[PDB]
């Protein structure tokens, strides 16, 4: 396997925090450029700015991480995720893993208080 | 060792099978070996050089397709392959045709093993001798107190393996197949890993199938012989 | 162009008795003129699809 | 100057990818002398590595200069065919060139911890 | 002790066939070519004879 | 002698050198002989005549519900809980078949019954997660559960395929005449 | 030629009878070829659930194991007689280079040889310092071969090959596969 | 000359012994000389690369070099290229986690010299976050193996073209072959009829997993055992 896949990157680890910030912003640009081909490719119900708000939300999950090695492992996982999504390898059933919230309302009786958590003992 | 002894009349039956399998194989050999369509479809297809057959980690019929004289049951012998006389086929060009020819000859060599092993079969125990790693026979454990204790414990708990690590490789007909097992000292393995031959054969697919036509991407699957219980587990 | 030749033989092989010794030689010349374009075609190796990757024949030199 | 190590087309050979190599023993001897010159140049003489590859290439060079047929030497050398032996001498030459950049005769830079490397007694 | 097992014969089995049994069959190829040319030439004999007869029949009609 | 280093007695064998491949001019066949085999398809016809010979021989097919194939007594199909002579359940609830089962198909609950005898209250096998290793039959000291050679019990629901104590006692009832034949030939070899 | 062509009356296959066999020896490629179908009175009679050998079977044994009285199990146990992995750090190899060996003890002063052991056990010496301190014939005796060569990668049982090329081979000459034995 | 008149072999005089004689011997005794050979070979290799080989272990016919992570590419290169070693064929590389160590994973490498008919093992270490350097520079067959060691263990190989997951679900979050990962996992799959797709849900079982590891021995089952270290390679007792 000397030739590699199209949207490949040789995995490389940064000794500086800022060059990893460079790579992270380049990765965000790649994701949001590819949001319309994700909407066409996976035959989704909704429109493209919801893919874009999910990409932004999945990046604002990991903003205040300090340690540089943990940010390197995070960046490598994110590039692998981009390579799977862009190459049409993931299918729609696993593309819609990212949207558990959006597909349906799961029903009534959302437990918020202690007592409605208690009446079903957290179910 | 072995689960249990042979049935009562099977040694006389494998002989009766082998006497006719010798010609049932020449018959299959005739409409393929010098078929010119079967030849033209696999002559310069799937060529691997002997130096990168080592770098890809290829073994068995793919390594011996390329000219390298290596197989485990002659080089690092085990399980009474010392005692049994046979020869080994090794191709010269790295193609699908010599990988076919060495299989058609390994048929013959295996039949030679079968008749030498039916002739040279000895008597004796078929399991290992002690009842602390495999079970006593049911004649014994129904009257012997020690043997009932050992039978009860080898099935609830199991035997314990001493702590250590091993990589043991034998020659499967697909190629060199190995297992790397780490023993804690418990009765469960701490770690097991199967090195399948077809994993390294399918990993090697890109290196060979560059620049072949689309039909000859199918004849090269049938020489690495992917069963896919090997490749993913 | 080969198909148009094969249906050009079709008027000849119906008239083969009437043009005896003369239309025979005209057809011989016709067939040979087209055999020369055919030997052009197979000398040029035109109808091949040939594989783009070799064993890379070029040897191992050093320093 | 430049030296040939492996023919990749020519007269066929028992192995695939390798072919018959014209004039093996001048290429062999020149490869040996490059190895010995490089190695006496760039390695310290207390090195066990340098001492052993010195004696090894000296032994192989002595065998190649003594006998004059090719399959007398390939049975005395003890590796495979002499196409293979020339590939191996090239390989130990580039190994010896890499070792002076890596400098492995030093003390080890990465000492292990002691919770590292215990295996269930 | 060993009682009641499957064991081999006192003298063993006689050897089975593990060599390639592919004997070269058929005539020489020049025999097949000579027979081919003989069959084809005899057919050309009958065919060209029949064309000449059919021409004489056409003359009659 | 003494060998080099990178050098054992595994030298190349006497004759590992190839011979140079023959040119077209150093061949025993004539061009006419060689190309008669070319244009008259000789070995194609040989391989044709092979399967023509095979047209005129006896097929191997057996007719399945009218004729069954091979059986050894060692063979394993569905499960059965046997009974003693004069009718007693044999399962003394020793949990060995549960402890050994490689796919965790056995589940047993056991209680002391009114006699003071030790029996299973509940015996159960999931036949969807059973793998037919025979370890449950190898393990039992009383030889209470066995494998009958029935493979023809294919179902249409999963609920039918979960065998409790009662289905397996009915199986060990039904197949008992057959399991006599199986264990008359297997029990010395076990 | 020990495993060469045998005629088809030693092959245990139903074959043919009458003048149909005289027809099929003329209409054949090789006349010594079976038909594939095993002989019914020979092949698998009696059936495996009906064997007179099953009622006489007894479980097999070897003598110094089934022996009733003279062996104890601790003499023939080998699961508890396993060897362990000889784990060697670099400082025990420095200790083997500087103090010596149990075959080759270079240690006098036993009372002081314990404290000579001790500083290497503390890490007084280092390993390349030990390689520089050590003699040339200890370098050529214990580290290298006695001729000064590197030791070759060891194999348990060496395999010397012998190519069979005459008509004892499996393919005649002209086929691209060779017998290697 | 017939299939009627062929002899039966069931009616035959067969072999019969009164009694079988099998001598008993330790299986580890056949290795010892080669094991001594292996010891000497390893003592050479550590002396040849003192900067890079932290240790070695010889168990029984099996050599293991214990090497640090930034030390792996200079060692493998040596093992590929020295005429004495020539470990050409990559065989099998993988990880094993010991969660009680600081550096959680150890990464083992198996090599075969088809020339000298010999195997070798190379052990390095890795934490969950810190890498090991990739040997796919040298071996083109290595990378798939590295990639499997990536997905089951999370171990990294720096300088690897197309490190991603293999032989696991594409949206799978987790590294399965890892002592904190449970057996049955976190999620399960069903067909939702409402959404007309398969949905991935948190896991729930109709029969819970019952491990019988609780209930192991309370007596330590095997001794310390003996040694097959030769008298050449252990420290001399003084006097
Ligand atoms: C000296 C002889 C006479 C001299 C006069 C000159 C010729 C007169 C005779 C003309 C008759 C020609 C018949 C067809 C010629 C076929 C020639 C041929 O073999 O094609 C070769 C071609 C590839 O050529 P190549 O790459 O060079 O490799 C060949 C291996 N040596 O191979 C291919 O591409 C594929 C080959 C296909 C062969 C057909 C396969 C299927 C058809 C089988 C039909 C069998 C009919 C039997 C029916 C029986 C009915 C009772
Ligand atoms: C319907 C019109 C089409 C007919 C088919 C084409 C004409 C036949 C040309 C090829 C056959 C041939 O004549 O070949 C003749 C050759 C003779 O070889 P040999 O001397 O015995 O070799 C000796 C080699 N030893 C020493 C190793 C033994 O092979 C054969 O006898 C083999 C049997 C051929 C059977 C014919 C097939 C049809 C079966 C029905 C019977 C008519
Ligand atoms: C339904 C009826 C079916 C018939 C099926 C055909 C039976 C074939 C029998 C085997 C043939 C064989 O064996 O021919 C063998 C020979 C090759 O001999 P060699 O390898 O060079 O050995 C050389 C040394 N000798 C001879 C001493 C052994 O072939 C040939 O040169 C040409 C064979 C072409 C036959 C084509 C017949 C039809 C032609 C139509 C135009
Ligand atoms: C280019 C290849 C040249 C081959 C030359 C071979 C010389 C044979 C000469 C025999 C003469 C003969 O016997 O011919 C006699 C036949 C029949 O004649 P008729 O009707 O009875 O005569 C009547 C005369 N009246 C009218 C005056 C009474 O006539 C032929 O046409 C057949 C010729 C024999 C076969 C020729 C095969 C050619 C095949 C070529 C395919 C490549
Ligand atoms: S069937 Fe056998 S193993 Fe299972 S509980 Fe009953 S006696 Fe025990
Ligand atoms: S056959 Fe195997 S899997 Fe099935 S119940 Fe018995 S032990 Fe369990």
């Amino acid at each position: 396997a000397i030739i590699a896949t199209a949207f490949a990157e040789t995995v490389k680890f940064s000794g500086s925090k800022q060059e990893l910030q460079k790579r992270t912003l380049a990765l965000y640009r790649q994701f949001l450029r590819g949001a319309p081909t994700f909407a066409d490719l996976y035959e989704v119900q909704f429109s493209i700015p919801t893919i874009r708000t999910k990409i932004r939300q999945e990046f604002e999950r990991h903003r205040f991480v300090d340690d540089l090695s943990i940010q390197n492992v995070l960046y490598a996982k994110g590039h692998m995720e981009y390579q799977e999504c862009i190459n049409a390898w993931k299918q729609q059933a696993q593309f819609l893993k990212y949207f558990p919230e959006e597909d349906d309302i799961q029903g009534r009786h959302q437990p918020s208080n202690f007592v409605d958590k208690f009446l079903k003992n957290r179910a | 060792g072995v689960s249990q002894d042979l049935p009562a009349g099977l040694l006389d039956d494998i002989y009766m099978w082998a006497t006719q399998f010798g010609d049932r194989l020449d018959e299959i050999e005739e409409l393929l070996t010098d078929n010119r369509i079967w030849k033209l479809r696999t002559v310069n297809i799937g060529t691997v050089t002997a130096q990168d057959a080592l770098n890809l980690g290829l073994s068995g019929p793919m390594l011996r397709g390329s000219g390298i004289p290596f197989d485990i049951r002659k080089n690092a012998p085990y399980d009474a392959y010392d005692k049994v006389d046979f020869d080994v086929p090794v191709g010269m060009n790295g193609d699908c045709y010599d990988r076919y020819l060495i299989r058609m000859a390994e048929f013959r060599q295996s039949l030679r093993i079968i008749e030498q092993c039916c002739n040279d079969m000895p008597a004796g125990a078929v399991k290992v001798e002690d009842f602390k790693i495999n079970s006593p026979p049911r004649n014994l454990m129904k009257e012997d107190m020690e043997a009932l204790i050992h039978h009860f414990l080898l099935y609830t708990k199991g035997y314990s393996v001493p702590p250590g690590e091993t990589y043991t490789a034998i020659e499967a007909p697909k190629g060199e197949m190995g297992v790397y097992v780490v023993s804690d000292g418990s009765e469960r393995p701490y770690k097991c890993k199967i090195r399948a031959p077809g994993f390294a054969h399918l990993g090697a697919f890109d290196h060979i199938a560059r620049g072949h036509f689309l039909p000859d991407a199918v004849a090269i699957i049938g020489t690495m012989d992917l069963v896919f219980g090997e490749v993913d587990r | 162009p080969f198909d148009l030749e094969i249906s050009t033989l079709l008027p000849y092989v119906m008239s083969i008795y009437l043009v005896s010794n003369y239309g025979f030689t005209i057809v011989l010349l016709f067939l040979l003129i087209l055999i020369i374009g055919f030997v052009y075609e197979i000398n040029t190796n035109a109808l091949k699809i040939n594989k783009h990757n070799k064993p890379n024949t070029d040897s191992l030199i050093y320093k | 100057q430049s030296v040939l190590v492996q023919m990749r087309e020519g007269t066929p050979i028992g192995l695939t990818g390798i072919y018959q190599h014209p004039n093996p023993r001048p290429a062999l001897i020149a490869l040996y002398e490059a190895t010995l010159k490089e190695l006496q140049d760039k390695h310290p003489k207390d090195s066990v590595y340098r001492q052993s590859i010195e004696n090894l290439t000296a032994h192989r060079k002595q065998i190649v200069e003594d006998n004059e047929v090719s399959e007398v030497i390939e049975n005395k050398i003890g590796a495979g065919l002499i196409e293979e032996v020339v590939i191996q001498a090239h390989e130990e030459l580039e190994l010896a060139k890499k070792m002076s950049e890596w400098k492995p005769w030093e003390e080890l830079e990465e000492k292990p911890l002691e919770d590292q490397w215990v295996y269930f007694n | 002790p060993s009682v009641g097992q499957d064991l081999p014969p006192v003298g063993g089995y006689e050897p089975v066939q593990w060599r390639r049994n592919l004997p070269a069959r058929g005539f020489r190829p020049l025999v097949y070519l000579a027979a081919l040319c003989g069959i084809c030439g005899y057919g050309f004999y009958r065919a060209l004879g029949g064309i000449q007869e059919r021409r004489e029949l056409k003359r009659e009609k | 002698n003494i060998y080099a280093g990178g050098s054992a007695a595994a030298a190349p064998p006497a004759g590992f050198r190839i011979h140079r491949p023959a040119t077209w001019e150093e061949s025993e066949e004539g061009a006419l002989s060689k190309a008669t085999k070319y244009f008259l398809l000789a070995e194609m016809f040989r391989g044709l005549y092979v399967v023509l010979e095979q047209f005129f021989r006896a097929p191997y097919t057996i007719y399945y519900p009218f004729e069954k194939g091979p059986v050894s007594p060692r063979f394993r199909g569905e499960h059965a809980l046997r009974r003693y002579p004069s009718g007693e359940e044999r399962c003394i609830a020793c949990k060995l078949c549960e402890a050994i089962c490689p796919a965790l198909a056995i589940t047993i609950d056991a209680e002391e019954r009114i006699d003071g005898s030790r029996r299973t209250t509940k015996y159960d096998i999931d036949m969807t997660k059973c793998i037919y290793c025979g370890y449950c039959q190898e393990s039992c000291p009383v030889d209470a559960i066995v494998e009958t050679p029935n493979v023809e019990y294919a179902t249409e629901t999963r609920e039918e395929l979960l065998y409790n104590k009662e289905k397996l006692l009915a199986n060990g009832d039904k197949w008992e005449l057959e399991l006599q034949y199986a264990l008359d030939a297997d029990a010395p070899y076990r | 030629l020990p495993g060469g062509p045998v005629p088809v009356f030693k092959k245990y296959t139903v074959g043919s009878k009458g003048i149909w066999e005289k027809l099929r020896v003329l209409l054949a490629i090789a006349p010594n070829r079976s038909t594939g179908n095993p002989i019914v009175p020979l092949y698998r009679v009696p059936t495996p659930g009906s064997r007179p050998e099953a009622n006489v079977y007894q479980d097999p044994s070897s003598y110094p194991t089934n022996d009733i009285a003279e062996n104890p199990y601790w003499k023939r146990d080998h699961r508890r007689a396993y060897p362990q992995t000889a784990f060697f750090d670099q400082k025990t190899v420095t200790g083997l280079l500087e103090l010596g060996s149990e075959a080759t003890p270079r240690i006098a002063d036993g009372e002081a040889g314990t404290k000579a052991l001790a500083n290497i056990a503390n890490g007084g010496v280092s390993f390349t310092q030990a390689l520089g301190k050590s003699s040339k014939d200890v370098i050529y005796g214990e580290v290298l071969t006695v001729n000064g060569l590197p030791p070759v990668a060891p194999t348990l049982a060496p395999k010397q090959w012998k190519i069979i090329e005459g008509e004892a081979a499996i393919y005649p000459k002209g086929y691209p596969c060779r017998t290697f034995h | 000359p017939s299939w009627e008149n062929i002899k039966d072999i069931r009616l035959d005089p067969k072999v019969h012994v009164d009694e079988v004689y099998e001598p008993i011997v330790n299986p580890a005794d056949r290795y010892l000389q080669h094991v001594s050979d292996l010891h000497q070979y390893a003592k050479y290799i550590m002396a040849a690369l003192p900067k890079y080989i932290q240790g070695f272990s010889v168990w029984k016919d099996e050599l293991t070099l214990h090497v640090a992570p930034s030390a792996v590419i200079p060692v493998t290169t040596f093992l590929r290229d020295n005429t004495s070693t020539q470990y050409k064929s990559i065989i099998d590389i993988t990880a094993v986690d010991y969660p009680s160590r600081e550096n959680r994973f150890e990464v083992v490498y198996n090599f075969l010299s088809v020339r000298h008919n010999s195997r070798i093992r190379l052990k390095t270490y890795a934490t969950e976050v810190t890498p090991v350097p990739s040997i796919t520079c040298l071996y083109e067959g290595a990378n798939w193996f590295e990639r499997e060691a990536y997905d089951m263990y999370g171990v990294f190989f720096e300088g690897h073209p197309d490190l991603r997951r293999i032989m696991t679900d594409y949206g799978f979050e987790g590294h399965p072959l890892r002592k904190d990962f449970p057996l049955t996992g976190y999620t399960e799959v069903r067909w939702d009829e409402e959404k007309r797709r398969v949905v991935y849900e948190p896991l729930e079982l109709t029969q819970a997993f019952r491990n019988f590891s609780a209930g192991s021995t309370a007596w330590e089952p095997v001794g310390p055992g003996r040694d097959d270290r030769p008298d050449s390679f252990k420290l001399p007792t003084p006097k």
